[PDB]
């Protein structure tokens, strides 16, 4: 999760198998055109 | 006026009763206003 320029950007990637080994890159999902203030998540 | 008409009590609305016999000038007209803002934004709105 990214928020800059106004703009939030989702990136996404699912796997079926303590956190694994290996190499696996994160494509592109959502980008939103928000335009809010963000401190904090939940 | 304690809720209720009278001299200096006059309820603040008034009726229209169109009809089709009116002149030219006195038939309803239906209007609609647009508005637009020209700033700095991520304009979610553009045209084609
Ligand atoms: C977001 O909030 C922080 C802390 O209140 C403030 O420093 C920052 O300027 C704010 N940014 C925007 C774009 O409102």
């Amino acid at each position: 999760f990214k928020n800059i320029d106004g703009y939030f950007k989702i990136y996404s990637k699912h796997t079926p198998i303590d956190l694994p080994q290996g190499f696996s890159a994160l494509e592109p999902l959502v980008d939103l055109p928000i335009g809010i203030n963000i401190t904090r998540f939940q | 006026c304690n809720g209720v008409a009278g001299f200096n009590c006059y309820f603040p609305l008034r009726s229209y009763s169109f009809r089709p016999t009116y002149g030219v000038g006195h038939q309803p007209y239906r209007v609609v206003v647009l508005s637009f803002e020209l700033l700095h934004a991520p304009a979610t709105v553009c045209g084609p």
